[PDB]
């Protein structure tokens, strides 16, 4: 997260990292077993971890969990990142600092305020990853910007957010994690240009179009 | 020669650790890829990127 703020200890309780012997991407916990991330998260050997702050300090409110199955939505498309989506089933349930988030009702309008969260890369120009959960609040952008800002390369599956001038964004380290509005889990950090680039604005995973999937695939696995 | 390529971590923002051949060093090096869009010259271990690349 470049531009954001230190969110503080378990005030995020439905971020978890995802762990492959260093953090490599984030996650929302939807459920007591279930995870959403995004799709070009895919690894082997996932673990994930819960009520997580200082990613590099066990504190005591951690529950470590090992994936069981990784559902990448049918239809992702690695060349041209539609249906950026996936699901992690955790080997057993977390004890719920550890809590779900809600799929959203209805998909969020531009101009929506958001809560974006991380432990990616904080510098545009640079690198510094931190040790502590980062949250950024940023507006949901119009489909025309969003598709002006990146000609030919949105579909009706992503949204844009962010800044026009710059300096607030998403970075490495902080795919599949949460973009929270009003309560629901809108978004799910996807592609960008660099970071917090400016004109480039973050593009995100719209969620509300997968809230159907979302819930029949959880039930039958 | 893709081995002579510089890294490229692509759009996406994952942290993911992998291995791309140096030529000027004359080894194989970590960098971040982002988790998509992947170019030729990252692999998943050294061993690989020695394999395909060593010497190049
Ligand atoms: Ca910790």
């Amino acid at each position: 997260i470049v531009g954001g703020y230190t969110c503080g200890a378990n005030t995020v309780p439905y971020q978890v990292s995802l762990n492959s012997g260093y953090h490599f991407c984030g996650g929302s916990l939807i459920n007591s077993q279930w995870v959403v991330s995004a799709a070009h998260c895919y690894k082997s050997g996932i673990q994930v971890r819960l009520g997580e702050d200082n990613i590099n300090v066990v504190e005591g409110n951690e529950q470590f969990i090992s994936a069981s199955k990784s559902i990448v939505h049918p239809s992702y498309n690695s060349n041209t990142l539609n249906n950026d989506i996936m699901l992690i089933k955790l080997k057993s349930a977390a004890s719920l600092r550890v809590a779900s988030i809600s799929l959203p009702t209805s998909c969020a309008s531009a101009g929506t305020q958001c809560l974006i969260s991380g432990w990616g890369n904080t510098k545009s120009s640079g690198t510094s990853y931190p040790d502590v959960l980062k949250c950024l609040k940023a507006p949901i952008l119009s489909d025309s910007s969003c598709k002006s800002a990146y000609p030919g390369q949105i579909t009706s599956n992503m949204f844009c957010a962010g800044y026009l001038e710059g300096g607030k964004d998403s970075c490495q380290g902080d795919s599949g994690g949460p973009v929270v509005c009003s309560g629901k889990l809108q978004g799910i950090v996807s592609w960008g240009s660099g970071c917090a680039q400016k004109n480039k604005p973050g593009v995100y995973t719209k969620v509300c179009n997968y809230v159907s999937w979302i819930k029949q695939t959880i039930a039958s696995n | 020669d893709f081995c002579l390529e510089p890294p490229y971590t692509g759009p996406c923002w994952a942290r993911i650790i992998r291995y791309f051949y140096n030529a000027k060093a004359g080894l194989c090096q970590t960098f971040v890829y982002g988790g998509c869009r992947a170019k030729r010259n990252n692999f998943k271990s050294a061993e690989d990127c020695l394999r395909t690349c060593g010497g190049a």
